[PDB]
RNA sequence: GAGGGAAGCGGAUGGGGGCCGGCGCGCCCCGGCCGUAUGCGGAACGGCUCUUGCUGGUCCGCCGCUCGGCUCGGGGCGUUGUUGUCGGCCGCGCCGGCGGCCAAAGCCCGGGGGCUCCGCGCCCCCGGCAGCCGUCGUCGGCACGGCCGGGCGCGCCGAAAGGCGUGCCCCUCGGGGCACUGCGCCAACGGGCUCCCCAUCCGACCCGUCUUGAAACACGGACCA
RNA sequence: GGCGCGGCUGCUUCGGUGAGCCGUGCCAUCGGGUGCUCCAAGUGGGCCAUUUUUGGUAAGCAGAACUGGCGAUGCG
RNA sequence: GCGCUGAAGCGCGCGACCCACACCCGGCCAUCUGGGCGCCCCGAUGAGUAGGAGGGCGCGGCGGCCAUGCAA
């Protein structure tokens, strides 16, 4: 079930990557996607090789939606308190420590998480506060 | 070997089809017996309703 | 359609017989379905899980159906396999793997000093008289305990059993070497002699186990 | 595919929980009906539900007069279902009894009906004690009445001929 | 369907031979056919009224 | 990344290289700790009643009296990728039967006619009869591939598949169909992305606008914040 | 929709008739392609093809009719 | 385009093949059929400029709630 659903968004994609058209030939003209607006537009004509436009059908399977490729659901954790909920999940969820949370704060969360048995992103990021290879 | 292949369901639901179960036991009918084998004769014999 | 008509024509018929043997014993299999079974400590959680039992039993049966059948199309025994040619007697190998048909892995033991193993598109294999229930799958390459010698003495007994048939049968001995040379392979003639097995198969079954798990391999 | 089937995508979609019901107490009432409706005999409560979602063009004042001639003892003082509200506008010495059920009443209408007979009931107490919703009269509109159909714009709007 | 044809052999005897070997076709009697239909739409909705 | 011989809206699509972040269960013995039932002693609760009352909590403090368990470790034992398959769906080629054209090409046998009147040879018709034909319809038998996914048991023998309860009936041969409780629910083995190049297409720029029609030899922009 | 019973009426001799009306009883090949209300839009300058045209030598002309498409429709 | 000629022209028949996003089939996104417990499920149709109607993302300062900060 889940394994197959995770694989159906992640190994297929869709990675066309929807870049704004001809973003490359002016630098300033930004990468962020804009709908090809005007009639002649080849992309607008919704041709193949023209890079697909965004539409609802493009969408991922719900069962696979907002998951990390690991297939854990990420939960943003500001502090220790969020940890309780995360601990309940444990298997289901991975915890991601917000960038803001400070180095002095980060330590308590990390140890608590382990005890919680919710090792995920947080470990990586704590070795990332230490230094390191 | 077209009713078997390509038949589909009625209103009071959606369509779920003319597959095994759901023509013997399901399908409406007030005229006669609605079931597959019986219906194919009744339609091409062209009688009452 | 010709196999598939036979299944219909109760429905069940043996499965209408099956109930009966329980009905005959006496009065039963509603009570035993409801009253049973186990439970109650445990730790944690939903207990969403699982297996053994009832589905697994059709999946093994179901998996058994290509298995004769692919041999009826291609003819032979199964594994375990002998060098016909090469050395007059000599030794025994098991088809653990197909890279393909033709590219095959033929096997053995090695735990102290060891023994090779080959992947070949050929060199030297014609089959014997044993069947299992795999086709031609197991592997990486494992075995070991007595078994350079045992597998091998198992070889000698088959090589004697074969060598006599190679005398009676062949066109002669020199292209039994071309047949052994081939090793895709296959269809033409298969079943000569070498009677019976009961040991040969027991030996083959161990060989399959040995090229499986759990020895020498774990850290 | 067909063009028929595209037109089939173009039916309605009437469907609406209204944009807000700021009253929480109405907001819970309007949901209750889809659980209760397919779970009892009550067609009426299922009708009240649409008419307490959608519109103000739909929400009824009913006067005590507009109950009063219209209930008149020949469906013998049943339960009168007023989707929106009662209003206070009559004097006769009003109703012959009566169990009246509505979202809202004015206080004068509340006072005058209960001192004539019966009870001014709230729709939820109605759902509790009349869950079947039978022996009940859906009485009634309006916004459909004389003032204002298309009679809008300035000085209007008219029989019509022109406007 | 065999009996519908079948009276047409059983009474008749003018139908096969003369008929292979000569032209015009016969007097007497004829047996009728029925028959219901199926319709599948081969051509799309582009450029027709 | 690539390069001094092969062509372009500068992307798309496929592939390699370059760069980089991530990395348990069952049992047994030893050590460790604690225990309920019942008597004590303290205490939130509850169904409910709703003045009020009755039965029913749970844990702790901690001794007595039986009789057991847990947990952290140690020691032994057993237990993400690919390929085989069972089920469904669709494709494929080949073989075979029967009925339709009252079946018939047919050939052998037997009889008559014609043409050609130079005779060969050609034709046509009818009965018995090996025979087998091209086509409609239909049924019967097999073997493969692709894609996607993971109804069955509930006593015994039998590796296996399979049969072993009994009544009915057709055939009365081999055999066949038909009838007769509930319940539950697989095998094997050990990465992303950027730029480039080659293939392929969009391709007619884009883009926006004007326009019936824009690549547009229609208009507007050097480039960006 | 049709009939009967009963009241009332009409126009056209103190004259002939039905019709209307009300009241009361009786007897009777499709398949949502769909009604009404409020408020809003670009318009309020087209094109082409097919068929039928009228003008014009004709025209990638002009100007209609009837329709399908382009405009606003990919993909082959 | 190379460019063929008892065809790689032409015509009359014919056999097998190829080839779309069509049609089927598998799995999934909106709306609607509805159904069932704030959530799940069955099947159908489902390009789009002008454009109506509806749900949502982001900016900046304010209030109540709720945090983060010597590494924002």
């Amino acid at each position: 079930m889940a394994v197959p659903l995770l694989t159906k968004k992640i190994v297929k994609k869709r990675v066309k990557q929807f870049k704004r058209p001809h973003s490359d030939r002016y630098i300033g003209l930004k990468t962020s996607w804009r709908r090809p607006k005007g009639i002649d537009s080849r992309v607008r004509r919704k041709f193949k090789g023209c890079t697909l436009m965004p539409n609802i059908g493009y969408g991922s399977d719900k069962k696979t939606r907002h998951y990390l490729p690991n297939k854990f659901k990420k939960f943003v954790v500001h502090n220790v308190s969020e940890l309780e909920l995360l601990m309940m999940h444990n298997r289901t969820y991975c915890a991601e420590i917000a960038h803001n949370v400070s180095t002095r704060k980060r330590k308590e969360i990390v140890e608590r998480a382990a005890q919680l048995d919710i090792v995920v992103t947080n470990k990586l990021a704590r070795l990332r506060s230490q230094e390191d290879e | 070997e077209l009713i078997y292949k390509r038949g589909y369901g009625k209103l009071n639901k959606q369509r779920i089809p003319l597959a095994n179960n759901k023509v013997i036991e399901e399908g409406l009918g007030k005229h006669n017996i609605i079931c597959i084998e019986d219906l194919v004769h009744e339609i091409l014999t062209v009688g009452p309703h | 359609m010709a196999p598939t008509s036979k299944m219909a024509l109760g429905i069940k018929r043996a499965s209408r017989s099956h109930t009966y043997h329980r009905r005959g014993l006496w009065a039963i299999k509603a009570k035993h379905g409801g009253a049973l079974p186990k439970a109650e400590k445990p730790a944690a959680i939903a207990e969403p899980k699982f297996y053994p039992a009832d589905d697994v039993k059709p999946r093994t049966v179901s998996t058994r159906k290509p298995h004769p059948t692919k041999l009826r199309s291609t003819i032979t025994p199964g594994t375990v396999l002998i060098l016909l040619a090469g050395r007059y007697m000599g030794k025994r190998v098991v088809f653990l793997k197909q890279l393909q048909s033709g590219l095959l892995l033929i096997t053995g033991p090695f735990k102290i000093n060891g023994v090779p193993i080959r992947r070949v598109n050929q060199a030297y294999v014609i089959a014997t008289s044993t069947k299992v229930d795999i086709s031609k799958v197991n592997v990486q390459k494992f075995d070991d305990k007595y078994f350079a010698r045992e597998k091998k003495t198992r070889a000698k007994k088959t090589e004697g059993e074969l060598f006599e048939s190679d005398k009676e049968a062949t066109k002669n001995l020199p292209d039994f070497k071309k047949d052994d040379q081939k090793v895709i392979d296959a269809e033409l003639i298969k079943a000569i002699d070498a009677v019976p097995d009961l040991k040969n198969y027991l030996g083959a079954r161990f060989s399959l186990r040995d090229g499986d798990k759990p020895h020498e391999m774990t850290f | 595919m067909g063009i028929d089937l595209v037109a089939g995508g173009r039916n309605k979609r009437t469907k609406r929980v209204a944009p807000k019901s700021d009253d929480v107490y109405l907001k819970l009432l309007v949901k209750l009906y889809r659980f209760l409706v397919r779970r009892t005999k009550s067609k009426f409560n299922a009708v009240i539900l649409k008419r307490l979602f959608m519109s103000k063009t739909n929400r009824p004042p009913l006067s005590m007069r507009r109950l009063s001639n219209f209930m008149k003892g020949k469906e013998e003082k049943n339960i009168a279902v007023v989707v929106g509200t009662i209003t206070d506008d009559m004097r006769i010495q009003e109703v012959p009894a009566m169990k009246v059920t509505a979202l809202r009443f004015t206080e004068t209408a509340r006072a005058r009906i209960i001192n004539a007979g019966g009870e001014c009931l709230t729709f939820d107490q109605l759902a509790l004690r009349a869950p079947t919703g039978e022996n009940t009269i859906l009485l009634r509109g309006p916004k459909n009445a004389r003032e204002a159909v298309r009679h809008f714009g300035k000085a209007p709007g008219v029989p019509h001929s022109h406007t | 369907a065999e009996q519908y044809a079948g009276e047409y052999e059983a009474q008749d005897k003018e139908l096969v031979q003369l008929k292979r070997e000569a032209r015009m076709k016969g007097g007497f009697y004829v047996s009728p056919e029925a028959k219901p239909l199926f319709v599948v739409r081969i051509r799309g909705i582009n450029a027709m009224h």
